């Protein structure tokens, strides 16, 4: 006469659903504060007494000890939305939550979950087709590229120098634009100076190990080596039999082998960062070899210029002019440590969106403009498809209006008035009606150069929707006390 | 004095009935939600913090903290149902509960437990009599088979390509059909490619050494060789003086020996696991010889075709068209090994349902149609036979309406209002009509192509009936500790 | 169920806001009583027992263990202020605690946080500009450099030798005017003689171990080594191969190793503090090699003469004449540690003041003059800027009256009354109009000889505000721990 040991909760009926959805909702509304270029970062603290001040939702959700199954789902979403583009990370999370909160609402209305999912399924797909009619199609116009990069770098700490990084991120995507290749762009984060001192090296960069070794070797056949040159003379000899002028050792090179290198005119560099050793095999073509008894004349990469310049009083080995110049290395310099690290990723993502422009030539309008259009689209459609499907599709649209609503809240500008101002002015100004926080009023998105990348929104709508559906299909889970 | 120590639980009188009722009814209500294509999924997170999103009852009960004896019994019903045919692991659970849910009623009326089992037994014995009456004995019928299989691969993760899985299932069963043996069906599973790539080989798919070697041997003379060809001209010469054109080494293979064998035009595969080497001998007939000296002209196997094909950049050796391919091979490819696991399991069920069919030409109609027809029969037969067993049969029938009622429930439509149109449209247009959870209402199942093997329902009633009966005979359980 | 385990913090809106303002202010109130020439000291007895009776907010905040991060923030301000200007370390916090308490007056009303942060920024951009354009930008000028050092030496136990301490400070800085690097002017104390014996040497002077070691190398080749020299002969021999005649080990030194360094004529100084090794690195150019192995001929620094001077019966390792006088040493002599402690401390200030004067050739009259100055214009700035900013800014101006109000307080005068007298004698007068706590009433501060470099105020206002503005945006921060 007892199915679960003393202490085994049993979520039944609504309680089960109420608990499930809310859990995700809380996590969704949490990072919600960090919305728009005017949010509120959170000072997270792990178990090692660490102060983490970030505005990026993903990172925030990765440091929070999530003790809820449903929530963990959001951690995934934010982990995907962030590894694909960048911003909007908060969006996808928040939105997904509100849906569930709207779900538990219809449930209280005696509306079976399934029909709810059906409604959202229609609404979502319906809203998708819509984002197409509004999605403006662009096409090497270094102007729009800047507008897209400048909108990705914003809403962050780089917003101060976003203009500087825009030219860099765009300059690299226009040079290495053969089919959108972000694998040919190396990021060099170094401390020493402000963020306005960062540049874009037209080649691979990896910040010698001998004053007798040739510093600047014009034509050098880079030979990558993993293992170190220590137990020595046979090491330098074999390497000399392959005919190399530039030796790159990941590990440490002994003193003796180091002497034979400089005496033989073979510039070497020990202790090479693995990340810097991996790209080298993709920038110059030098195949990485294990022991010195494995490499030959086929493990030699072609480099047209390997010099060492004391940039900012720092010795930087330039491998510029590689066989396939379709590879560079944007150098970032930050005064502190978080600034440099926060800028790095900021560029990484900036490179992603650009990778979407080089393939996905579809762009949208942010500032809650896109959503408000959806909200108005799915609505008219809801009235077309009767049955519980209606209220569902309807509640879906109203849930999409929250995007700009929150964009106005974190602005100090009343949202209740914005929703009406935006929604009404959207039915008159077409899809070119978006919110402008910096003016505290609705403005034209295309006239202000505020445009997001299709991929962004599309992913969100498709993500949250379907995902939530499953979350609404569960009504009895076994977690922890 | 103290008969039973502490840490026990003694159920006497109506205490035993009640406990089981509320305990089972609950577990029956849990699975009931996951019934049908609209089934509500569940997340079973044990104490290790591992997630378990499954739609199968057995998979949910195998991770549910079951302390009560009654509940454990329901866990043995889905497990048994899942270890025999698998399909419908949900039904038996929900079914068992319903019966008990009704039983309690008869109990509170003063009707003794034993008696309840009686009526439910006679009624069940008749429930089958009817289900085996409405059936339409299916035809080597390629049309119906592929259909039945699709009715098992639906509402699952392999639904996106249920067509390919069914096709393989039919041929696999038809080939090893002679009474069909599920052993003559080898299910090889390896990472690589997708689900759509899954195929079926009329031979043995053993999971080449040299390149230029014949990547296409017609009627090979497989020279099953164990000992490695390591420390090469004389060793490879003898293998060519026997007539063999396909060398199969169980151990190493010296490169030097590979080139020499190449000049002879004999493709060979080194490092062939023991099992593989043994199976290949059972497929082509080739005899396993030790040293390369015992290799004669009668130890050679004969395979219709031996070609190494890259199944999604996963190159493997295929030994099909053998003389006596008593052992078939179903190669299930796919990306995430997790998705495949789902496909391999469903395949099992897809193949078993066909077998139960081939060895019994009788099929019914799902959607509850059958359940309704029975519930009606049992009721009328309950009247034609008075005695206290009358009320029993009636209750039994009422418990045969749950399945359908549940369908309408999980579909979103009011279970009651649904059965209204069902029971009506059913008696008017024969039991060939059921509940279409897709169109929300009634419709002819035979037309919607929603058929299900007779053994499915047949066995379902049995298992559930037998277990429930047992519990009914349980009026006291002294459990120490 | 649980979505947020215990022990974890989740500072929400109304709660976190109120929390950050409340205690922070309180914390400010603490050192608030230690503001002014007649401030009130507090005996800080930590756990161990070390009693610290200081009046400087920083020396207090750093001696107190802060629990929640919100309060720690103030500690960072006084700490940042103690390095950017030295003086004012007290004010900064106070002002901050005032802005917080003032802002709240706006929150309670209904004003949204972010808007407040935005507002305070405007007042900061304008505010700071006021103090500057109103300050007195005099000529570096050798004379003024001596007046800034004199006024910072008197009122102490070094006023007796301020005339000789002022110049040394001016020379020390004139040799580091790269814009002054405090960490370039290292000070070394040496009990004995008199303070009048203080001398400024051009080179890093550390605080011999090899009797036979060259206690006076003419053309030395400094060599830094972290790894200890223990088992020995091979280690010492390698040091003489680079030409190193001045081995400076950070760890210990073995006797057998000392004997080998005494035969090769290599002056060695064992057990050298980590702080010292770093200074020798940034002064001589000698790279502090970790292991004795990595030590090379390119790690050799340049020392004109590394001798062992006996400054007042003291054996110090003088290493003047370094390559690249950025590193001046001031040998302070005094009969007792007490008189020497004052000299060193008072001197430190004489340095900090000259540092502020150079980073800003301006100077504002203290006594609450600049506070009331801003408080006035800011109150007028609001009435013209409009927006919610008005109220905010006004409170931002009234929050300044605290400084002058507290002065009269710690003076015994009526804060409220006195301030009003100031505000009136300020408008009718000039910006130099302040409060003379030494006479009890208003007076011309500038004509009283109580000036303060602009850097002092600028740093305070800038830091404080930016922070206060940020905290306002701290209304949602989970600790997740």
């Amino acid at each position: 006469v007892n199915i679960f040991k003393a202490g085994a909760d049993e979520e039944r009926a609504e309680t089960a659903r109420l608990s499930s959805f809310i859990g995700a909702i809380a996590i969704g509304d949490l990072v919600k504060s960090t919305l728009g270029p005017k949010g509120m970062d959170k000072i997270l603290l792990s178990s090692d007494a660490s102060l983490m001040v970030t505005n990026d939702g993903a990172t925030i959700l990765k440091n929070i000890g999530v003790d809820n199954p449903a929530a963990k789902v959001l951690v995934d979403m934010s982990r995907v939305q962030d590894d694909e583009v960048g911003d909007g990370t908060t969006s996808v999370t928040v939105l997904a939550a509100e849906l569930l909160r709207e779900a538990e609402s219809l449930i209280a209305k005696k509306i079976h979950p399934q029909t709810i999912i059906a409604g959202w399924r229609e609404a979502t797909k319906a809203a998708r087709q819509a984002l197409l009619n509004s999605a403006v199609d662009h096409g090497k116009f270094r102007q729009d590229l800047m507008n897209i990069a400048g909108t990705t770098l914003s809403s962050k700490l780089l917003t101060h120098h976003k203009d500087h990084f825009t030219k860099l991120a765009v300059e690299a995507v226009l040079r290495l634009k053969g089919s959108g290749n972000l694998e040919a762009i190396h990021v060099i984060k170094k401390l020493g100076g402000s963020l306005a001192d960062s540049y874009l090296d037209e080649g691979f960069l990896l910040d010698k190990i001998g004053v007798n070794q040739p510093k600047r070797i014009e034509n050098a056949k880079i030979l990558i080596a993993n293992t170190g040159m220590d137990t020595m003379k046979e090491k330098v000899e074999r390497i000399l039999k392959h005919g190399i002028n530039c030796f790159i050792n990941r590990q440490l090179i002994y003193n003796y082998p180091e002497q034979l290198f400089g005496a033989a005119g073979v510039m070497a560099i020990e202790h090479a960062d693995f990340v810097g050793v991996e790209r080298l095999a993709l920038v110059t073509g030098g195949e990485i070899a294990s022991t010195f008894d494995h490499p030959e004349l086929v493990k030699l990469g072609s480099c047209k210029l390997i010099e060492e310049v004391m940039i900012g009083e720092d010795k930087l080995i330039h491998f510029s002019g590689v066989a396939l110049g379709e590879a560079c290395t944007i150098v970032l310099r930050g005064a502190t440590q978080q600034i440099l690290d926060e800028a790095e990723r900021s560029l990484h993502d900036a490179l992603c969106v650009l990778a979407q422009t080089v393939k996905d030539s579809r762009t949208v309008y942010g500032g809650g403009c896109s959503e408000m259009l959806m909200a108005h689209a799915v609505t008219q459609l809801a009235s077309r498809t009767p049955g519980k499907e209606a209220v569902a599709m309807e509640s879906y649209a109203k849930a999409l209006r929250m995007l700009p609503t929150i964009i106005a809240d974190n602005a100090g500008y009343d949202s209740a008035d914005l929703v009406a101002q935006l929604r009404a002015a959207h039915s008159e100004g077409k899809t070119t009606a978006g919110l402008d926080m910096k003016e505290g009023t609705i403005g034209d998105m295309s006239v202000l150069g505020i445009t997001e990348s299709f991929q962004v929104k599309r992913q969100v709508l498709l993500s949250a929707a379907e995902a939530a559906e499953v979350i609404l299909r569960v009504d009895n889970i076994i977690k922890a006390a | 004095i103290i008969k039973d120590q502490d840490r026990k639980s003694r159920l006497m009188g109506l205490e035993a009935l009640k406990s089981h009722i509320m305990a089972a009814k609950a577990v029956a209500n849990t699975m009931k939600t996951s019934l049908g294509p609209n089934g509500l999924d569940k997340m079973m997170v044990d104490k290790d913090g591992d997630v378990t999103v499954t739609n199968d009852g057995a998979t949910i009960l195998s991770m549910m903290d079951v302390d009560h004896q009654i509940a454990k019994l329901m866990v043995e019903l889905s497990k048994s149902q899942d270890d025999e045919i698998g399909d419908g692991t949900t039904g038996v659970v929900v079914l068992a509960g319903a019966l008990l849910e009704e039983a309690e009623q008869l109990l509170d009326r003063g009707i003794h437990p034993i008696r309840i089992a009686d009526g439910y037994e006679q009624a069940a014995r008749i429930a089958i009599e009817h289900l085996d009456k409405i059936s339409d004995s299916v035809l080597k019928n390629t049309e119906p088979l592929i259909q039945t299989a699709k009715t098992t691969l639906g509402s699952k993760v392999v639904n996106s390509c249920h067509r390919q899985m069914a096709e393989i299932a039919v041929n696999a069963v038809l080939t090893v059909a002679d009474d069909v043996d599920f052993e003559l069906i080898k299910v090889e599973g390896k990472v690589g490619g997708r689900l759509e790539d899954t195929k079926l080989i009329k031979g043995v798919i053993v999971d080449f050494s040299h390149p230029q070697m014949p990547k296409q041997v017609e009627d090979a003379k497989i020279a099953i060789l164990t000992c490695p060809f390591e420390p090469f001209e004389e060793m490879i010469r003898q293998i060519k003086e026997t007539g063999a054109n396909l060398a199969i080494c169980q151990w190493g293979f010296d490169d030097e020996a590979n080139h020499l064998l190449l000049q002879n035009d004999l493709p060979a595969v080194r490092w062939v696991g023991g099992p593989e080497i043994e199976l290949i001998a059972i497929a082509t007939g080739g005899r396993i010889v030790p040293r390369f000296s015992e290799l004669t002209a009668e130890k050679l196997g004969f395979a219709g075709l031996v070609k190494e094909i890259s199944f999604g950049k996963d190159k493997m050796l295929v030994i099909e068209q053998c003389k006596n391919s008593r052992a078939v091979t179903i190669f299930i490819r796919g990306g995430n090994k997790m998705i495949i696991e789902e496909a391999k399991r469903s395949l099992h069920d897809a193949l078993c349902v066909i077998r139960n069919l081939i060895r019994d030409n009788r099929v019914v109609y799902g959607g509850g149609a059958a359940e309704i027809s029975c519930a009606l029969a049992v009721s009328q037969e309950a009247d034609k036979c008075p005695t206290l067993e009358q009320y029993a049969m009636r209750a039994f029938a009422d418990a045969l309406e749950v399945i359908p009622m549940a369908l309408a429930e999980n579909s979103g439509m009011n279970p009651i209002q649904t059965m209204t149109e069902v029971r009506a449209r059913q008696v008017k247009e024969n039991p060939a009509l059921g509940i279409d959870c897709l169109h929300k209402g009634t419709n002819d199942m035979k037309h919607q192509h929603v058929i299900e093997t007779l053994i499915g329902k047949k066995q379902q009633i049995s298992l559930a009936t037998q277990m429930v009966r047992m519990i009914l005979k349980i009026d006291d359980i002294r459990k120490p500790g | 169920g649980r979505g947020k385990s215990a022990y974890q913090d989740r500072d929400k809106p109304a709660q976190i806001r109120f929390s950050n303002i409340s205690a922070a202010k309180a914390v400010a109130d603490a050192i608030r009583t230690s503001l002014g020439p007649k401030g009130m000291d507090k005996m800080i007895q930590d756990g161990k027992g070390d009693v610290t009776i200081t009046n400087d907010g920083a020396t207090i905040l750093k001696q107190m263990q802060v629990l929640h991060p919100a309060a720690r923030m103030l500690v960072e301000l006084s700490k940042a202020q103690d390095i950017e200007a030295g003086d004012g370390t007290t004010s900064v916090v106070i002002i901050a605690g005032s802005l917080l308490d003032s802002c709240t007056k706006l929150l309670q009303k209904g004003i949204h946080p972010t808007i407040i942060s935005e507002s305070f920024q405007k007042a900061l951009e304008k505010g700071i500009e006021i103090l500057t354009d109103m300050s007195r930008p005099v000529e570096s000028d050798r004379e003024t450099l001596l007046n800034s050092a004199a006024t910072s030496l008197n009122s102490k136990v070094v006023s007796q030798y301020s005339s000789l301490l002022s110049p040394m400070s001016v020379d020390a800085v004139m040799k580091v005017i790269d814009s002054v690097d405090l960490r370039d002017i290292k000070i070394v104390k040496k009990l004995g003689g008199t303070i009048d014996d203080c001398e400024l040497v051009e080179g890093l002077v550390l605080t011999k171990v090899a009797n036979s070691g060259i206690t006076r190398v003419e053309k030395a080749k400094i060599g830094l080594i972290q790894f200890c020299l223990s088992a020995i002969l091979n280690l010492v021999k390698q040091i003489k191969k680079t030409g190193c005649n001045v081995l400076l080990i950070q760890d210990a030194l073995s006797d057998l190793a000392l004997h080998f360094l005494n035969k090769m004529k290599i002056m060695v100084v064992k057990d050298i503090e980590r702080e010292d090794i770093e200074f020798i690195c940034k002064t001589i150019g000698t790279k502090p090699v970790a292991h004795v192995d990595q030590f090379t001929a390119d790690m050799l620094g340049s020392a004109e003469l590394a001798e062992e001077v006996s400054l007042n019966s003291g054996k110090l390792i003088k290493i003047t004449g370094c390559a690249s006088g950025k590193t001046v040493t001031i040998v302070v002599r005094g009969s007792n540690k007490l008189v020497i402690e004052e000299a060193e401390r008072s001197i430190h200030d004489a340095l900090c003041v000259i540092r502020c004067l150079v980073k800003k050739r301006a100077l504002i009259a203290g006594g609450g003059a600049p506070e009331i100055e801003l408080a006035l214009r800011l109150t007028e700035y609001s009435r013209t800027l409009s927006g919610m900013e008005s109220y905010c800014i006004r409170a931002f101006a009234d929050a300044m009256e605290v400084i002058p109000s507290t002065l009269a307080e710690n003076a015994g005068l009526n804060p409220i009354s006195t301030v009003t007298e100031l505000r009136n004698r300020h408008a009718q007068g000039e910006k130099t109009t302040g409060i003379n706590v030494r006479k009890g009433g208003i007076s011309n501060i500038l004509e009283e000889l109580v000036v303060q470099p602009l850097l002092v105020s600028v740093s305070a206002l800038t830091l404080a505000t930016e922070t206060v503005r940020s905290i306002l945006k701290i209304d949602d921060v989970v600790n997740t721990r």
